């Protein structure tokens, strides 16, 4: 049993038409102190695969390794592993979902919130979570934190059952989780303005956009409001 | 006597006769050389086609470590996967501590302890391989050749196996005929013909041949192996040589 020390916030993601989308700020929180600004939360597998991580830092540093790690291995002794044999996105979760299932059954739990988002081999989009618990789950949307409370409901009204999701195309998609993310901006305290985006798409394969920021604010009908009930100027 | 009949026992003449018995297995097996490069290394290995039924290209041999480290080795086939086996889990912990992928001189070493650690006790036997592997580090491309006596050094070519005698004179005339160097294209040629040429002392069987390379310009200094076009543009060089 740990506590949480340095933080990231919200991962969320839906599935389109073609492949799934996937976010997360550039923040590490240390309790209210927004302590580190350029902090990668989305850690692509191959090109078929991107891993979106909230909770603990230092144990999405040590999963990080243990991705990379597993790439390496797969490698091993595996002619095919550029074809065939590459590591899919269902291979990759099953994987975790085990680590993250035996750590908390050894009460010593890797302090996160996960959800891999990638592209299977036969085009099938893949969407699922999993946390410190062992808990998975999958849905056309997804979203860890403060997003889940925020970013789902915004993002099922794009796709809010499984025949949604041929009707949602890459544009849809995407301008609803940019928007997603500047709510998130406007109404979570341990957010950040900079963010990473993925696209995982089955024609194009892995569009990962870094640098992103939130525009397009509104605050200008800050100016009117005065006091707390009674105060006029 | 008797002395030949432990792992580990001296000799009257300071010997270990077991480690010597572990080279004529080496000896007996099929060729297998490297070629240190410009910016890499060069590993190749004559596979002898048992019988037509051997599926074409699928039995590999070259093994890789890590992600930038090839190695090949002639002797007895599961001993060699052993040694890999453990040298990629040397270069695990290496990398999990240190962040630094293993460099090449420190994985020859690890490869070489545990060697030797095989010749100190009568409870195990030596292995049955002769080992060439290197690749590219921060210090640029590294070759090496370990025994089953655990004796290694880094080279400018090598050559086990059966026609090893016929490759070192090849490998040499290459270091007489270029003291600035190889490119790792021409290396890839070079390496082709001389496992072509290598295999008179084994001429009965066919074979098929394999390369592999990491080359800080041609792989990004990643192990590859040489497969389709620049595999067959290297076969038929070697055809002509052969010629």
């Amino acid at each position: 049993t740990q506590q949480p020390i340095v933080t990231g916030t919200s991962v969320i993601s839906m599935k389109y038409d073609n492949g799934v989308i996937i976010a997360a700020d550039n923040l590490g929180s240390y309790g209210s102190l927004l302590r580190f600004n350029g902090v990668e939360r989305l850690i692509p597998v191959g090109d078929n695969t991107v891993v979106g991580i909230s909770g603990d830092i230092s144990d999405m540093q040590h999963i990080e390794r243990l991705l990379k790690d597993l790439v390496t291995e797969n490698a091993y002794d595996n002619p095919l592993a550029d074809a065939e044999e590459a590591l899919e996105p269902s291979y990759i979760f099953e994987y975790l979902a085990t680590v993250m299932y035996q750590r908390r059954s050894k009460m010593n739990p890797l302090w996160n919130a996960i959800i891999v988002a990638g592209v299977q081999s036969n085009g099938d989009q893949f969407l699922r979570y999993v946390n410190l618990l062992g808990v998975t789950y999958s849905s056309p949307t997804l979203a860890t934190g403060f997003g889940a409370h925020m970013a789902n409901p915004l993002l099922r009204k794009v796709v809010d059952r499984e025949s949604d999701i041929p009707k949602t195309t890459v544009q849809v998609a995407e301008e609803a989780i940019v928007n997603a993310m500047r709510v998130l901006y406007y109404r979570d305290a341990r957010s950040s303005r900079n963010f990473s985006l993925a696209i995982i798409d089955k024609n194009t394969g892995l569009t990962f956009k870094k640098n992103l920021q939130v525009e397009n604010m509104k605050w200008d009908f800050a100016k009117d409001i005065k006091g707390y009930g009674t105060q006029k100027i | 006597t008797g002395y030949d009949l432990s792992n580990s026992v001296f000799s009257p003449d300071g010997r270990n006769f077991q480690v010597e018995y572990a080279v004529k297995a080496v000896e007996n097996g099929t060729t297998s050389i490297g070629i240190k490069c410009n910016d890499g290394v060069v590993f190749a290995v004559e596979k002898l086609i048992t019988s037509k039924l051997l599926v074409p290209q699928k039995n590999v041999k070259i093994q890789v470590v890590d992600r930038h480290i090839g190695c090949v080795y002639s002797g007895l086939i599961p001993d060699g996967r052993h040694l890999v086996n453990r040298g990629r889990e040397e270069a695990a912990s290496f990398k999990k501590l240190y962040k630094t992928p293993i460099p090449i001189p420190a994985f020859a070493d690890r490869l070489g302890q545990y060697v030797q650690a095989h010749t100190l006790y009568n409870s195990v036997r030596p292995f049955g391989v002769s080992t060439i592997f290197g690749g590219v580090d921060k210090n640029g491309a590294h070759l090496y050749m370990l025994e089953p006596s655990g004796s290694y050094w880094g080279y400018k070519g090598a050559a086990t196996g059966k026609g090893r005698q016929s490759a070192k004179a090849e490998l040499e005339k290459l270091v007489d005929h270029h003291p600035e160097g190889l490119s790792a294209r021409e290396a890839v040629k070079q390496a082709a013909k001389i496992i072509y040429l290598a295999h008179e002392d084994n001429k009965e069987k066919d074979f098929e041949l394999e390369i592999s390379w990491c080359s800080l310009s041609e792989t990004n200094g990643l192990h590859k192996f040489v497969k389709g076009d620049l595999l067959q543009e290297a076969i038929d060089f070697a055809q002509k040589e052969i010629n």
